[PDB]
């Protein structure tokens, strides 16, 4: 079921009405009831008893179809000859199939020496009794084929020298590659080669929603089969595999690249798009970078680092601080020092610093947490706002909140406590009280204490900040001395140690 | 030589005298038709008469009757369509089921359908008795 | 000739001897006289008056190799029975072909209802004559197949039913796929597949002198040949594209990447290697560099400089030099400056420049011809040695010689000259003289004249440098005033413009 | 029946009486040998004698003659080798010269050559008279 007709004569239910030389005598016409119980038109010739037989049938002209090979199917039967009144002697059981090409579809006469003889058919079999009901299938099938043929179109011929026979049915046909998708491209159908040892190169055309990464190509057969499949077409972004076309992919589901995997489900934090799209965009509030991949999920927008340490020199100011509560998702941080001049004067509004501030590190956009600004004027007040940048930011609106401190040039470092008192005194905490230094030199921000155990081995200081007067120790081994000294802090500078108290547990 | 046999009340040649009667040569053609009386042309009946034309035993033929498993020759199925069926009294032939012709002896081509659809499968003397529908071979010595 | 003989009867000297039930009056051994005019081994029989016959004839047993589909060759020629005494009728013209699948290789007796019959074999033409001269080529040639094949071996037998037939010769053979060399890759020999809808993947290894870029593969197709090529071998790191294996590079080639391209020979100065050389070796004084490509040549090693021009002020020295005489071969040239505190003292021994020494362009390796040295300490006498530094120059020995000037840091610049004076007046050229500055501040290296042209439009100013106090003008139009302007130029600094001189030609 | 025909001088059949004559009859097998006397085994003679043996009309056969183009039965060039030629009285043959066996006519083999590699070709009475070695062939009628 995989070869086109080119000639049924079982197909014809008029006449086969074929030209015969002689035209009486020798073959002739008559129908029979089939293995199909079908009423069929057959040809048939029976001059055993007669010598020098020399009867010729040939069919009307048939058509290529361009199909340079050609396969011929003859089902016949053979009577006995000896089963036929008074013929004695040994029976013919062959005939010859014959060809002549040509271009004339309407040849008049049959011309014996212009046919070409394909082969002597034998009879594999022959029968001496007709049967009456149902078809039993005895009757021999003979195929072979001719080619390569150059014209439109060609004439079978049957030459009989004294059978008794008949052609039941004589059937043309061509074979053929079937229209079949593999490795997601689309083949048409193709006619076999005229030669055995011939293959045919057929590249067919890949899916509309797909493209082209490698030449798809396919070798069809004498068979009717193609061979080796090289080259593969794979599916274009936004498109899945599947056993016929590229299917696009489904509500909540992205394909950047051109990959043999299938459609991906939307990042986190992203909105879902409509059915076939390449990424899944993100909703408000949320921005994708160019440069970032699109497995990648959707950033979040970065925070502000709350705690912010400054010292103060007499021309130039040093700042630190930690890294980021909230990252959003991005490995890519950077910092932004952003001038003022705000701190000067009791109103809110001020002018921006259109001088030429000079700073060492970074301009903008450190990767480090700690930046020193230089060349800043005495007796003047300032403010600096240290504004967080990510990857994603630029996209991303301008954050809500940047943590800034306020700090003066000329005015000095504090000074030292005076003194330092324990008020409670246990096995397990012991409580610190303290007042500020005499000369603070700017608004007091911080306290740090430092804890160092003696009798031993000088352990890694132990380091508490309260901004508060008031703090207590915890989890501390019994009979152990130790040593506490604090330290004022501010933005204007750093404070130097307290008063050595030694006190035992 | 022997004219074609047209299967249909509009023959009239079955009404005949003697009744249909076929001298047959060794050698000679024979057809049967039943012409489509769908669009009434030449030679086709009233209206499409649905028949089956079986080769019988002549005994048989006389009796009007069918044997069981019959020889089929033709089946008049398709109001539509043209049909035919053609015998050469020869040895060679696309039948597979080995009949043979005696010389001297009498066949009968019958129709024992009462020409209806529904009546086609009968197997015992329809039409061959209502319109005398049988005609007689005595095929050449 | 892509075919493997399991039994041809021709070859048989003494004789056949195949067992034959009739053993006497059906098949019998007769020797002829064949084409080749050579004596051969045929069977016969002729019994066509006779009715009834069943004549079998039975090969030896025939090994199958292996082979699971094999071809069965019969020449044979068919007497005419109507050439016969007495014979009248019509002949019979086949005879059939069976055989037996059978791992014992002595089978005693026929037993026909075990045989298979493989076909109804046709003579296509009979003869009525015998030949007596030269043979002419007029038997009947039919070959069938039988596969897939189970059992060790087989008996090939044949059925008379009644012909005038001699069996000329038979000859049983399987397909093979012939050992060939495809796309610099080797292919063994292999058997031809079972079923004709089956191929065979052959996958042959690749030659020593080569490595696997592409997996080779090739389809054994059963009429003994293969179809599509599919995977290329490259041949190896210097071996080159031949007939058969992977040719070497000859004395003064190389091949450094596996590529299709041919051995290509030795780059200018590089020393010539033996047969078969992965890159071409540098001579002696020629060095690759390691990040450096194959294909570029030896590297020659970068020239000096010469000319260099030396601005000095308060504290800080500029200098400023051309592009290099000799380039080498290589695009990446770079400069290398050295402080060496030498110029300070009459001898010739110093002491290095171990203070840290600042220059804003670059510390070492800089690509531009100018750079700027600063924070150098006044009344001290210094030097600079900058050394031209290549790709190679690393790799290369230390170059020779480089460029170097010697300047004075509080020394001023050189002052300029008091008074120029015109030597000769004429319409083609105009003789200048001039003294040197009444202040030197340093050693007087260059002087630079300028020339524009007065009455017109600002023309490009003209730059003639001379050391010596005299210079002469060259190709200048009649009737034209020119203005004169000459400038000092030393290590230590730049000069002033002279005395505007307006000579009219 | 009929025996193997030994063509040496060993045979010693062929210096019998009436001079070697076989009367075949229709059907009958007949075989010409030339034994490897090289490794001597039985039948073999001292030396190996190259012969050419040829059918002859008979009359030629007793002018020991071989006509132009004779019928080449056999060629006895290989002393390594046993080598043999089979003919059947029969209609057929792998000869495809279309030569005929006459009822009641008389046929010689007959060797030409003196028995020697140089003498070989030679198409006219040799060891036929020196060793009369030719055969008589009458067929049965």
């Amino acid at each position: 079921t995989n070869e086109v007709t080119l000639l049924d004569s079982r197909s014809v239910q008029g006449e086969l009405g074929w030209i015969a030389s002689p035209l009486e005598g020798g073959w002739e016409e008559v129908s029979i009831m089939d293995e199909k119980n079908t009423p069929i038109r057959t040809y048939q010739v029976c001059n055993v008893m007669e010598p020098s037989q020399n009867n010729w049938l040939r069919t009307d002209w048939i058509t290529r179809e361009g199909a340079q090979r050609v396969y011929i199917e003859i089902k016949f039967t053979l009577r006995d000859c000896n089963s036929l009144p008074g013929v004695m002697g040994t029976c013919k059981e062959t005939f010859n199939l014959y060809y002549y090409e040509s271009d004339n579809d309407k040849e008049r006469f049959i011309r014996e020496n212009q046919f070409v003889k394909i082969d002597t058919i034998a009879a594999d079999e022959s029968f001496t009794q007709v049967d009456i009901g149902d078809r039993i299938m005895k009757l021999n099938t003979e195929i072979r084929d001719v080619g390569p043929l150059s014209k439109k179109g060609f004439y079978l011929a049957f030459q009989d020298v004294g059978a008794c026979i008949a052609l039941v049915s004589v059937r043309v046909f061509y074979k053929k590659c079937p229209l079949t998708v593999r490795n997601l491209a689309q083949f048409p159908d193709t006619i076999t080669g005229a030669d055995t040892s011939s293959l045919v190169e057929v590249r067919g055309s890949c899916v509309n929603n797909s493209e082209e990464k490698d030449v798809p190509k396919m070798y069809c057969g004498a068979d009717g089969e193609w061979l080796v499949p090289i080259g593969n077409c794979l599916c274009n972004a936004g498109h899945e595999e599947r056993s016929g076309e590229c299917q696009a992919c489904k509500i909540g589901y992205y394909k950047a690249l051109s990959t043999d995997a299938t459609c991906a489900k939307c990042p986190p934090h992203s909105y879902s798009v409509w059915e076939g799209a390449t990424s899944c965009t993100c909703d408000r509030g949320f921005f994708r970078a160019d440069n970032d991949a699109a497995s990648m999920p959707c950033t979040r927008p970065p925070s502000a680092p709350l705690n912010l340490i400054s010292n103060v020199n007499e021309t130039s100011v040093n700042l630190e601080w930690s890294s980021p509560q909230n990252t959003g998702g991005r490995q890519d941080i950077s910092y932004n020092v952003v001038c003022k001049k705000c701190g000067a004067g009791d109103p809110s509004k001020c002018r921006p610093c259109g001088s030429g501030v000079h700073y060492t590190p970074q301009q903008n956009g450190l990767k480090t947490t700690k930046v020193s600004i230089t060349d800043l004027l005495a007796h003047t007040n300032y403010t600096f706002e240290i504004w967080a940048v990510n990857g994603v930011s630029k996209y991303n609106p301008n954050p809500d909140q940047s943590v800034s401190v306020t700090v003066t040039t000329n005015q000095a470092a504090p000074s030292s406590i005076a003194l330092v008192q324990a008020k409670e005194v246990t096995r397990y905490s012991v409580a610190l009280a303290w007042l500020e230094p005499d000369r603070p030199n700017g608004v007091i921000l911080e306290y740090e204490v430092k804890y160092y155990e003696k009798d031993q081995n000088e352990r890694s200081y132990r380091i508490v900040r309260t901004a508060a007067r008031n703090t207590d120790i915890k989890g501390l081994n019994p009979l152990t001395s130790y040593v506490f000294h604090v330290r004022a802090r501010t933005a204007a500078g750093y404070g130097d140690f307290s008063e050595p108290l030694e006190v035992t547990t | 030589s022997l004219e074609p046999v047209y299967w249909n009340s509009a023959n009239k040649r079955f009404q005949a005298e003697g009744g249909y009667v076929l001298y047959p040569q060794i050698g000679d053609r024979l057809d049967l038709l039943c012409p489509r009386a769908r669009p009434p042309g030449p030679h086709s009946s009233p209206s499409y008469e649905f028949y089956k034309l079986y080769l019988v035993e002549g005994a048989q033929g006389r009796r009007c009757e069918a044997p069981p498993a019959p020889n089929l020759l033709l089946t008049c199925d398709r109001p539509d369509l043209d049909l035919r069926f053609t015998i050469k009294f020869q040895e060679y032939s696309p039948n597979l089921w080995g009949h043979e012709f005696r010389s001297h002896h009498d066949y009968y081509i019958i129709a024992t359908s009462d020409g209806t659809r529904e009546g086609l499968e009968s197997l015992q003397g329809g039409v061959c008795l209502t319109r005398g529908m049988k005609v007689l071979l005595r095929v050449g010595q």
